[PDB]
RNA sequence: GCGAAACCACAGCCUGGGGAACGGGCCAGGUCGUCGCAAUGGUAAUUCAACUUAGUACGAGAGGAACCGUUGAUUCAGAUCAUUGGUAUUUGCGCGGAGCUAUCAUCUGCUGGAUAACGGCUGAACGCCUCUAAGCCAGAAUCCGUGCCAGAAAGCGACGAGGUCCGCAUAUGUAUAAAAAUAGAGGUAGGCUACUCUCCUGUAUCGUAGAAGAUGGGCGAUGGUUGAUGAAACGGAAGUGUUUUAUUGACUUGUCCAUGAAAUUCCAUGUGCGGAAUCGAAUCCAUUGCAUACGACUUUAAUGUGGAACGGGGUAUUGAGAUUCUUUGUUCCCAAGAUUUG
RNA sequence: UUGAGAAGCUCAGACGAGUAGGCAGGCGUGGAGGUUUGUGACGAAGCCUUGGGCGUGAGCCUGGGUCGAACAGCCUCUAGUGCAGAUCUUGGUGGAAGUAGC
RNA sequence: UCUAGUGGGCCAUUUUUGGUAAGCAGAACUGGCGAUGCGGGAUGAACCGAACGUGAGGUUAAGGUGCCGGAAUGUACGCUCAUCAGACGAAAAGGUGUUAGUUCA
């Protein structure tokens, strides 16, 4: 089955944060395979989705995605600020992200 | 309440005392038993010199507050294969005897009578539709245990008692290997023991068991230390309660049977002191933990003589058969 | 760099605080970290150090004195564990002392930042979790400490059945020609 | 059955700090059973005292070791209740059975290491020396475990004993198993080696084509993957999986060809509940004091050597008389009904 | 170019804590004069509502339900004109509590 | 020209007088809090930043970047192993406890 998987893995670490005051409207990502920032300038402007499944099978379907761009790299790690269409719920920390490779400037 | 060793004070659940601590048990040991389940037949005080160097009654007779435990032959009727595990000993798997008295299918049975008594009923019938499958139990035992204990139930039925549900306690095989116990238990499988076998009546048993109900006061299990046993009397011996000293013969039941016990008729073991539990509680004799070299431990047990005066009531004679011939001829 | 489902960390050399806040991390990141070898866990500081580190915790409380509690105390401390958050990171953490068999036979990694033999200067007293533990109320260090050669013999006899079996595709492999007709692109 | 009033900002587990109380309110922390293992606590016997061991070696001698048992005892803990004292509606005959309480009859309270001080061995620093600095041993009434008491009403293992009808609602490659140390290891011919090799991370290895992976012609090899069953071995620490396969079918990317892909004409992606007819089990229940404010607990009533009550008798009580565990006697009881889940 | 409610329209720049206190502009209620050739049994007012909308806000508009006879916008006049407190007044109803008890 | 409100204190700093076991007290001065929310300081009425319309983006201050906790388990050079480390008077000394250097040598 290994014939897919055109994005890359991601996982949802936090939003930006203060020690004290939170900002949902960026959400802080782990691109995996990305440590450094040097790195994250290639993933910058790629389109993130949040992919979950809800029990009702509207659309005729069982699965929804909420999408979000790249925006800039976050510290020194490779970590970066993602802004999504709807702010990414604060149950989805530590879950999983598909970072596409479009838009390409490769 | 002083002593935080006994407090805080809870009845234990279990009447059979509990083997908490099992005697230590190495190759060179022999295969054995370490524990035997008793009855509080009586605890009259009885006669007995003291053989004691440096004694201030070396050599002299003395009445001893001894303890009659009724010992009907244990039955070992199955086994459990403890595995040695980093969080603690597991029972790997329990290999019971193919065939099971009423009695002990009884003790899992709360009523007995429900429908059909069941207990173990395929199970012996697998046991005998496949023996191999309990020949690798057996091998998974011997391959994969440590520690072996074989199941026992006992023998009410010998014991003037009502209760029909044999008590059934894991007693463990000590010595040997790991396969020559399983190997004595298996050659025992569905057979009884004597605790003339187990207990050799020299030896120092430290008898344990339950504390009864005061009415939390009471029903507590404890464990009496130095008891040295003085007279593994057999029930078929009609002298066990006759010494050299009074030869006549007499049974170890005085006159008016036991009190609120009835008449022994099995094994018993003779023991000095007093344990927890009323008369006729399931008491578990019990190989020392400490192989104590004490001085009472080393000597002898030479008992003088027997009481036998009556039992629940009050008697002043030996036996009546004396005491027939002692009084005139009665109006009778 | 890249996280799997489950992730099985041999805790042999690993320092207790180092090892711990990784492991923490990555719990909070939304993985499953399972540590074997919790015994065989150093702390530095000499055995009489962490001795009354631990004497003045008993004089304190559940204590706990399995490796294995030891490390999931460790790690809890530094989990937001107050919150539904901390909690559900603290249940995606399996400590346990020595290799299980549903582990003995997965492959185990290492944290360099972690390592003693990378982050204590030489010649530094250290104290096991292990041996410290054996004297402070853990009961089940001869018996685990023994079953270790049991479970080594195993994956040696395995390491060399792999071995030899190994060895025949690598005689293979420079026996075919093409291994070495297109060994122009480094492989 | 009848039936208040005061009071009421609001919730309400503790240790520290929050300077003005901070606290309570902030901050940082704490199906039914069987038979067993033990996470975690608590702990107990304190002992001496007096005769030998003793007027013992040693000590001019006195003093007095080492020493060895016994006898008891100061205080406190769990207790049996046999026997005895008391007993005390046997209301049987002051006695007082059956049993209870009471050492007032009796039991009755563990033991191996690591250590403190101190004393040593080894031995530098400080050629020696130096209990110490690397270390080790001896050694406290200390500590730790052992033993005992419990067990975690939501700690576990082995073990014996719910199923059928009716209605209704309907992750993306999940790929990677010696151990071991850096005053380094692994493996190495040969016959215990010798010496070489390797590392110097997995940026590696395993797999990776197919209109989501088609249809065929095949060819090379006549074989790699697997599905399906039939399987045997190994795996105990929590084996729950590692193989060995026997075949039966396929894809076989190993390779070479012929067809089909599109107007998606630029991204959007059996399972659960509610009912019944059933089979067991458990509780209530015949129950019982074993337990007892009540709850709740323990035993016994399912067609039988059944259990139970009497007719009794024994045991003793009593001091010629009477009574009450036992009974091949009689009868009652009886496949003893409901409830509860599975 | 129509953008003269000149009380309108338009362009630009700077600034924005706030107790006492000071000064503007507004919202709402009862009644009065005028007005809307105003609304109303084909349903006024009130009330209810996880319906919708407007305003920074006071507030206002509206759908549905309930309901059954009156009521509102605008300009002006007027005042017994806006509440969470007063160990406030009156009325209703709670926890205590089926407790203390008879 | 007239016209509302106030006619105190606290934190204290600094300069400063007397002191007195020693702390401490007394003047002036200085500003702040008092009418002031916000980032930090583990938490904090007075300490470090900064003073406020509703928002988007960027960048910082004071503090920080092992985890809790957003951010280098960063680079380079040193001290220490504390069995009551350190991170925030019993204090004199003792250190067969040391690290570097200076002097005489």
């Amino acid at each position: 089955a290994q014939g897919h998987r055109l994005y890359v893995k991601a996982k949802h670490l936090s939003f930006q944060r203060s020690k004290h005051v939170i900002h949902p409207g960026t959400s802080i990502v782990k691109i995996e395979g990305c440590d450094s920032k040097e790195e994250a300038q290639f993933y910058l402007g790629k389109r993130v989705c949040y992919v979950y499944k809800s029990s009702k099978a509207v659309r005729g379907s069982k699965i929804r995605v909420i999408w979000g761009t790249i925006a800039r790299p976050h510290g020194n790690s490779g970590a970066v600020r993602a802004r999504f269409v709807h702010n990414l719920p604060a149950k989805t920390f530590g879950s999983s992200l598909r970072v596409m490779l479009y838009p390409s400037n490769i | 309440h002083g002593s935080l060793g006994f407090l805080p004070r809870k009845r234990a659940s279990r009447q059979r005392g509990k083997v908490k601590a099992f005697p230590k048990d190495d190759a060179s040991k022999p295969v054995h038993l370490t524990a035997f389940l008793g009855y509080k037949a009586g605890m009259t005080h009885i006669v007995r010199d003291l053989d004691r160097p440096g004694s201030k009654m070396h050599k002299r007779e003395i009445l001893e507050a001894v303890t009659v435990i009724e010992t009907p032959p244990m039955v070992v009727v199955g086994v459990v294969g403890y595995v040695e595990t980093p969080r603690g000993l597991r029972s790997l798997t329990t290999v019971w005897a193919e065939h099971l008295s009423e009695e002990v299918k009884r003790r899992f049975y709360k009523n007995w009578f429900k429908s059909k008594k069941k207990a173990f009923t395929k199970y012996a019938k697998k046991y005998a539709e496949s023996t191999q499958s309990i020949n690798r139990e057996l091998e998974r035992i011997k391959k994969y245990c440590s520690v072996v204990r074989v199941l026992a139930h006992t023998q009410i039925r010998k014991t003037p008692l009502a209760q029909k549900k044999a008590h059934l306690m894991e007693i463990q095989v000590n010595g040997g290997s790991v396969a020559d116990k399983v190997e004595w238990a298996r050659e025992h499988f569905e057979k009884t023991v004597d605790i003339k076998s187990t207990f050799e009546q020299n030896e120092m048993i430290d008898v344990i068991g339950v504390t009864r109900g005061k009415g939390n006061a009471g029903y507590m299990h404890r464990t009496q230390l130095n008891s040295k046993i003085y007279r593994i009397g057999a029930g078929d011996d009609a002298k066990n309660a006759s010494t050299d000293f009074d030869a006549t013969e007499k049974r170890i039941t005085p006159m008016g049977g036991f009190v609120r016990y009835g008449v022994v008729e099995n094994d018993f073991v003779m023991l000095n002191g007093a344990t927890p539990g009323p008369v006729k509680r399931v008491l578990t004799l019990r190989k020392s933990l400490l192989t104590h070299t004490s001085r009472k431990a080393l000597e002898p047990v030479s008992l003088k003589w027997i009481d036998t005066a009556s039992k629940f009531g009050h008697g002043r004679f030996q036996t009546p058969a004396e005491a027939k011939q002692f009084l005139g001829t009665l109006k009778k | 760099s890249e996280f799997q489902k489950v992730v099985v960390i041999d805790a042999k050399g690993h320092l207790l605080g180092r090892l711990a806040s990784v492991v923490a991390k990555q719990l909070l990141g939304g993985q499953k970290v399972v540590v074997v070898r919790c015994e065989e866990l150093n702390i530095s500081g000499h055995f009489f150090r962490n001795k009354l580190k631990y004497l003045a915790y008993l004089r304190k409380a559940f204590h706990f004195r399995a490796p294995s509690r030891i490390f999931q105390k460790a790690v809890r401390g530094m989990l937001p564990h107050k919150t539904a958050r901390g909690q559900a990171a603290l249940e995606h953490l399996q400590a346990v002392e020595g290799i299980p068999p549903p582990f003995d036979k997965q492959k185990r990694v290492v944290v360099p930042a972690a390592l003693r033999v990378l982050r204590l200067k030489p010649g530094r007293k250290y104290c096991t979790v292990g041996r410290l533990s054996s004297e402070v109320g853990w009961k089940y260090n001869d018996i685990v400490a023994k079953l270790e050669e049991r479970r080594k013999v195993k994956s040696a006899a395995f390491y060399q059945a792999k071995l030899a079996k190994q060895k025949k595709i690598a005689s293979a492999k420079e026996a075919s020609p093409v291994n070495q007709k297109l060994s122009q692109f480094g492989y």
